[PDB]
RNA sequence: AGACAACACUGACUAGGAUAGCUGGUUUUCUGCGAAACCUAUAAUAGUAGGCAAUUUAAGUAACAUCUUAGUAGGUACAGA
RNA sequence: AUUUUAUCGGUGAGUAUGUAGACUCGGAAUGACAAAGAUGAAUCUUGAAUAAUCAGACAUAGAAUGAUAAGGUUGUAUGUCAAAAGGGAAACAGCCCAGAACAAGAGUUAAGGUUCCAAAAUUAUUAUUAAGUGAAAUAAAGAAAGUUUUUAUAUAAGUCGACAAGAAGAUGGGCUUGGAAGCAGCCAUAAUUUAAAGAUCUCGUAACAGAGCACUUGUUAAAUCUUAAAAGCAU
RNA sequence: AACAAAGCACUUUGCAAAAAGACGAUAAGUCUAAGUAUUGAGUGUGAUUUCUGCCCGAUGCCGGCUGGUUAACGAAUUUUCUAAAUUGAAAAAAAAUUUGGUUUCAGAGGAACCCCCGGUUAAUGGCGGCCGGUCCUAAGGUAGCGAAAUGCCUUGGCCGUUAAAUGCGGUCUUGCAUGAAUGAUGUAACGAUACAACAGCUGUCUCUAUGAUUGACUCAGUGAAAUUGGAA
RNA sequence: CAGUCGCGUAAGCGGGGCAUAGGAUCACAAGAUACAAAAAGGAAAGAUCUUGGAUUUUUGGAAAAGCUACGCUAGGGAUAACAGGCUAAUUUGCGCAAGAGUGUACAAAAUGAGUGCGCGGUUUGGCACCUCGGCUUGACUAAUCCUCAUGGAUGCAGAAACUAUGUAGGGUACGACUGUUCGUCGAUUAAAAAGUUACAUGAGCUGGGUUAAAUACGUCGUGAGACAGUAUGGUUUCUAUCUUCUAGAGGGAAUUAGAAUAUAAUAAGGAUUAACCUUUGUACGAAAGGAACAUGGGGUACUAUUGU
């Protein structure tokens, strides 16, 4: 399939669930791995629709056409949205399907970018995209250190610290 | 809704006393309890859990003494106030990172 | 049930323990279900 | 025209003979204890029955509640791929 | 017939990245069961006698549903109300305290408060804010010579600002075009000489010319006085 | 605009003891009627002009076989229990047969309705699709009418009427969902029916004003009512 | 445990199937038991045990179709339609951010894809706390149609208009069509803008729409009847107790013994429009066209002013 159209069943219907919400010291998927740069999403767990991610991905095009880079996606868009009828009544059923969606925790990165370019240059087309996109978003560059929930650890700081009761 | 709960998202310096004092009251039953264990020679399983994972109020930093975890929040972060019974339920510890 | 109601309520079969460790018991008593 | 048949007519008036799982009402004081809005069944779903169970006060208690210590069942949060 | 791929699908490998109601190799707390001991307000069981109740509501946490709307609907855990007065929340069924047999007391306290209405501090300490922001129901993204702090950083080797002058030459680079001379577009953009000067960042010409910039020197001049970022409180 | 109505049409009624129809806890009997098929009753339509098409398959009714079916009746069958007798058994013994009583089974033949055949549309009712061709039906809406009292789309198109027309009139129609005695269609005459237009007329309006009487208001006489938890 | 069968050397296993998805009584029918036998001997009809036939599928188990707008009674607001309340998906309601692109050039004069962050409570909806239009007369909001001040405008010469910022004092009319709010159109105008108030106002009016009984048409239904259909017609009650309000009074308390007359500060309301000429054919402009500022347009009286 693709990030954004996956191999499913349309016809077999998806509880809502919730994004992850790690409160145990998890740091999975808030590091770039791939490419060079990152967009973060910095403010709070959403689930975002694809064409959200579509249209984000359409502006980080628009704004670097006739260039050489090499685009990352880190979210598949793998939860069906079904979505019943805002005229209708309560009950009778759970709706039918209406459009792909893929839930995301909190300073997780969503798209990576690698390539011959300006900092500058990709500063422009992530600010852009995060405009576009819902939330809030963060320019990421690789090597910086994973995050806690929301907080970064900096400056020699682990999770084992973050987890110790005394803390003052 | 219409049936108005008016509970300030903040405390006043006069609620905060009084929770430093309630934190500073249930430490003193706690150690009040494991020096009398400790000069038997005895402990228990309870007290050692608590003096493992849980710290004292002046061990503890201002935004763990009045706020709580909320993952329904902007900022994961909610007025301890706010929780039910707060004034004689113990909370001290939240989620690492939030 | 949906556009189509189908009650769907079974009764409850309750397997699992019936006796825990070093809990008494005599010939015949069921210990666990499964 | 369901029109008229003497206040009444999709069937008058009068005497005799009803029911109502519904609504309303049910009158002095003091004292002791003190619920439920759940399950199952029902021609049921405004009802009812049996349980859970409120009460009375006798007969029992190796009763019941809680903690401690040791033991057991089971896979949630979390974490992981 | 023929070979080749930093193109598509497929297979193999990865102690690679993510994803989770019907994945759980790892794995709590809680809750559940039973044993002994201890404690306690008889709260338990049985016998006999014998009821009411069977739209519940809200708060908190976590879900399904809805539209991650409803004082919505529907489970689970806990409590209150229902059937609970009293103090706090301006007023208040459900929230925070606390369970009213009747009086007395500058009595002792809970939540909550202490300038006046109104019982009690105009009580002490250190900072921030100048907006009545706020002060018992947080409007957002965002903008910005508001202010404070911290962390880097510049400065008599003159920071910062202003002012004065300079800012070359091969060369009008090649192509394209009616024209393309740094400045429509395309390709190239090792050099050379200078205190420095992009085969060119912004205006300008039909095309030249011309005015600025990057950059360079000088003058004026700061002895806690440059610039930037982050954070706090404000606009 | 509904009912009735004159007119029109269909069915029914032969009167010999009761014409049919209606009435009669149910009859005698009465009306029909001292009537007789040009009589009476029932049903639909609703003067008259011009007209009233197709389908008898379904339903209803009528008629019809030396037919089928066919309850009662009934040829032919059958059983329970008990009494007595016979046979049998004659061991601790049933069992079988006949008869009496008692109590069941049983159906060759044998009515109407029904099955079957035919008739009947001013009987209840029905009256097509697909692309000149083709499939289907008992038959496929004929004549006429047609944005209608019938029309969702819709304020259909065009013409006339208005300074301006979702109206009214005329006209064309592919009419969601017109239609021929549940009648179709067009005039004269009639209408406190409904709609539209013109002329005149007007306080309906622009835009109200003044005047009159009776009430309203005050004094005297008489003297209610719905309503009302309590009220600063 | 008893009874008696199978397999196995034996120990032993066996009262169907690896486990989890097939309803009674009653009546009826077939076998056994030896219980009772309405005077007695029998029997009939009963009792006990085994067994069989069930969309008894509303499956703890009735043999069961509709209309009512002619409707009736008891109840519920424990479940609807109007309004209010909560909500804000949606809206014919708006704002801000970003800027693909359009604008001969040039993002932001104008314009603004698909989007993101919000406000608001007008439309259509959700929930279930709770069972129309017109006329007359207002009040209020400001997201402004006109009038007043004003920034921007290679795209502001002038004029007119566009956009935007202040600003709600006043005004926003007349007619035809439609029951209409809405909408369409005619002709004027400086302009002929919106919204809230129980989609303000029926114990103030109207009753055309919706609209019970009557009736017809079409469609649907075997039919009685029905329809978000169509058509004609169809009883609109109330003497104001209280609050508020509009007017007018009786009494009173005033620096104070009480009066007559004339009265201030102060308070509450009221009045509230727009256009033309003159200036001037001046600024501007190739021309057409055409402002701003300022003065006057009270007088066939006074006065002022312009002509003769
Ligand atoms: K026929
Ligand atoms: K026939
Ligand atoms: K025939
Ligand atoms: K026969
Ligand atoms: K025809
Ligand atoms: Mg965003
Ligand atoms: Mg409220
Ligand atoms: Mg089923
Ligand atoms: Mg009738
Ligand atoms: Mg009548
Ligand atoms: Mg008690
Ligand atoms: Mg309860
Ligand atoms: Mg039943
Ligand atoms: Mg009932
Ligand atoms: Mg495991
Ligand atoms: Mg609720
Ligand atoms: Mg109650
Ligand atoms: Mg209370
Ligand atoms: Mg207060
Ligand atoms: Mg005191
Ligand atoms: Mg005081
Ligand atoms: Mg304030
Ligand atoms: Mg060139
Ligand atoms: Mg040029
Ligand atoms: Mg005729
Ligand atoms: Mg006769
Ligand atoms: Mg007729
Ligand atoms: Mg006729
Ligand atoms: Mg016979
Ligand atoms: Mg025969
Ligand atoms: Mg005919
Ligand atoms: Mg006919
Ligand atoms: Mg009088
Ligand atoms: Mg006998
Ligand atoms: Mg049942
Ligand atoms: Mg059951
Ligand atoms: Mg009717
Ligand atoms: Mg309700
Ligand atoms: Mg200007
Ligand atoms: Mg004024
Ligand atoms: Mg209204
Ligand atoms: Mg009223
Ligand atoms: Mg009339
Ligand atoms: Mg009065
Ligand atoms: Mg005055
Ligand atoms: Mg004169």
């Amino acid at each position: 399939g693709s990030w954004l159209e996956p191999n499913l069943n349309r016809k077999k219907k998806m509880m809502k669930g919730r994004p992850r919400v790690p409160t145990g010291g998890s740091t999975k998927g808030t590091t770039v791995v791939w490419g060079d740069y990152g967009l973060r999403m910095r403010d709070h767990h959403r689930r975002i629709s694809a064409q959200q991610l579509k249209l984000a991905e359409d502006t980080i095009k628009q704004r670097l056409r006739g260039q050489k880079y090499r685009l990352y996606k880190r979210v598949a868009c793998n939860v069906g949205v079904y979505v019943s009828g805002n005229e209708m009544r309560m009950g009778k059923g759970k709706g039918s399907f209406d459009h792909w969606a893929t839930r995301v925790a909190v300073n997780q990165i969503i798209f990576e970018i690698r390539g011959q370019l300006h900092e500058q240059v990709i500063r422009d087309a992530f600010r852009l995209a995060g405009h576009k996109l819902p939330g809030l978003y963060e320019f990421v560059k690789k090597g910086d250190p994973p995050v806690v929930g929301i907080t970064k650890l900096e400056d020699g700081l682990t999770v084992e610290d973050l987890k110790n009761p005394r803390k003052k | 809704g219409g049936l108005l709960w008016k509970i300030p998202w903040r405390m006043s310096k006069f609620q905060k006393l009084r929770q430093r004092r309630r934190l500073r009251a249930v430490d003193n039953v706690v150690a009040t309890i494991e020096n009398a264990l400790a000069k038997k020679g005895e402990t228990v399983k309870a007290v050692e859990r608590w003096r493992a994972e849980m710290p004292t109020e002046a061990e503890m930093l201002p935004k763990d003494k009045y706020t709580i975890f909320d993952r329904k929040e902007k900022r994961y972060r909610k007025g301890i106030h706010k929780l039910p019974k707060w004034t004689r339920v113990s909370q001290r510890v939240n989620p690492p990172g939030y | 049930g949906a556009y189509r109601l189908k009650p769907k309520r079974t009764i409850p079969k309750k397997l699992g323990a019936k006796k825990t460790g070093d809990q008494y018991v005599i010939p015949g008593n069921i210990i666990y279900k499964q």
